[PDB]
């Protein structure tokens, strides 16, 4: 069982790495999505000024 | 033999116009504009990658 366990686990490992780049990823989309939100809430303040 | 030319004399139109606006969704799938983030594709899988 050991080997057999050790190995399991190999693989469980680099899927749990996958899964948090993926994390990663759509967080830094979130963010780049409320930068252009804001970018337009500033341009219609100009266009009210 | 004067109706049938009459309808022939548009058959060409109602193409054109059918053509044009399939080819507007057809490109408007790709790259979406981005007016609403609901969905993009070809731009952003790639981009998400």
């Amino acid at each position: 069982l050991l080997e057999r366990l050790l190995g399991e686990m190999e693989l469980e490992l680099i899927e749990l790495r996958r899964a948090l780049a993926q994390t990663i990823a759509t967080f830094k989309s979130t963010e780049r999505q409320r930068d252009a939100q804001q970018l337009i809430a500033q341009r219609w303040y100009e266009k009210a000024q | 033999e004067r109706k049938y030319l009459e309808l022939k004399s548009q058959k060409n139109l109602y193409l054109a116009r059918l053509k044009s606006a399939i080819a507007a969704q057809k490109i408007e799938e790709i790259a979406g504009n981005l007016d609403n983030a609901s969905a993009s594709s070809l731009f952003e899988r790639i981009e998400t990658k």
